[PDB]
């Protein structure tokens, strides 16, 4: 618990990820793909005009695309300032090789528009532990993300996964 | 202003595997578990499985659909719950539960066969 | 009553110009040579594709028929001349499908940008035949892509429909 | 000299899941076949399999491979013979079969364990 403590502590002395650019900027092909496979018939992600009636400069992408824009994709690898990294590769060395997602707060400061280009950056937030759960030994951790275009905050999220030891452990 | 208490129309969803897996890529998410039933049975899953980006895009939808395309989602915040696996479906409920200066905070539910799949505080403007 | 229907359909002439959902694009490319995993430059990097002679990244040419597929949001236009031949073949029993020959000619490389659009033939339907999937009819099928009113591809590709055994 | 004959270097190709889904979405192709074993296997077909649209990349990808980014693709033409089923792994040779005057023919075979998947004819010119 005390070696745990101390690095997250060093890891966190690291800050915030460098910003990392979208593969590409919005875009309405991939704002197609994805309100096709929701289902989500919102006429401001498809048509100009509506979105106008709306208040909008134009069509916009739809607020839950915004991880969207900053996958990984295929055989991705995350950048070597990525604090996630260091922190499971310090937990599956403890034992807690299982992981969840348990939570994830997304707040949108404002809507996007295609040909913007967003940029992400990770921050370790409270990683908390050992605690009994309902899968087993664990520690959760929090991170706090940031996404912009340019210098504007536009998005940001509090995601929190858990890290447990899993029943034959 | 709507008000406390509003309820919003269910909204019903078949989750075959072909919204599973459309849904999953189409979020650029191409982790095994949600188009690989053998890798997600591999890891003790019972077979493939909504990712969390559709979570997050159903909840909107889910609201929006209601809210109509004037609404400003402001953000949305889940609680993830019990996997929705191949061939269950979600059926999704909402009641309004705060009113504040303009700004309206929705809670929504998606429950399936093995319980609560999903809990969201989603807060708009309308 | 099948070779009734192809008649009527081939009748009908070639579909109306249907334009593609967008126009090339560099995340659809992206998405593509991704899974492909085709790492030939010319496709995601401008400079490479000027060494190669082109004005700037071009699309694979086997992206062609992708333009202008229906994906899920898509509606069929009356006048499609498989989606009517597709029907008759499920509601007869012969739900299997399986794509077996493809030709495609590219008069050239495409720019992001440039706005597909796409008309189809409805050709010989032959059968039944005895396949090793079960009896089955093959549908042939010629395309022509343009940009504008200039051809830029073609192909002549040939689906099985069968009744599974 | 560009020679009738030249051979292209093996690829071989692992078809996991991960492959078949994320090709036939990358073509926009949502039939169901390629991305739902049950449906596949309701149709009589072994298990989820690649689509027509990945067999004409992955063709058009094995012969730049090795003709480099200045060749032109001019036509592919290809014929199915066995399914490539998740799990198989494809191993892809090709031949130069003509050249006349900068205008090349490749032929290719993609086999799997049990027959020839896909073959396949290429024209293009290369610099
Ligand atoms: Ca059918
Ligand atoms: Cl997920
Ligand atoms: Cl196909």
């Amino acid at each position: 618990v005390s070696d745990i403590q101390e690095a997250v502590a060093q890891i966190k002395a690291a800050g915030p990820s460098k910003p990392r650019l979208a593969r590409d900027p919005v875009n309405q092909p991939m704002i197609n793909n994805w309100v096709e496979a929701i289902g989500d018939r919102n006429p401001i992600y498809v048509d100009d005009a509506a979105a106008r009636a709306a208040g909008h400069p134009g069509i916009v992408a739809p607020p839950a695309m915004i991880q969207v824009w900053t996958m990984m994709g295929l055989g991705g690898v995350r950048p070597k300032d990525d604090p996630l990294g260091p922190i499971i590769k310090l937990f599956d060395d403890a034992g807690y090789i299982g992981v969840v997602a348990t939570n994830c707060e997304q707040t949108y400061h404002r809507y996007l528009l295609p040909g913007e280009q967003v940029s992400i950056s990770a921050e370790l937030g409270d990683v908390v532990g050992p605690k009994q759960t309902a899968l087993g030994e664990g520690w959760f951790i929090n991170q706090h993300i940031v996404w912009q275009v340019g210098d504007e905050d536009v998005a940001e999220m509090n995601w929190r996964i858990l890290k447990f030891k899993p029943a034959g452990s | 202003m709507t008000v406390v208490g509003a309820v919003l129309p269910e909204l019903k969803l078949y989750g075959d595997p072909t919204f599973i897996v459309s849904t999953a890529l189409a979020t650029r998410d191409f982790q095994d578990v949600h188009h690989d039933r053998d890798k997600a049975v591999a890891q003790g899953s019972k077979d493939i499985f909504v990712n969390i980006l559709t979570d997050t895009g159903l909840v909107q939808r889910y609201v929006t659909d209601w809210a109509g395309p004037s609404a400003l989602i402001k953000s949305i915040g889940l609680r993830l719950g019990v996997p929705w696996y191949a061939y269950d479906t979600v059926t999704f409920s909402g009641e309004v539960t705060a009113v504040n200066d303009g700004l309206i905070t929705v809670k929504v539910v998606g429950r399936n066969t093995l319980g609560d799949h999903v809990t969201a505080t989603v807060e708009l403007s309308m």
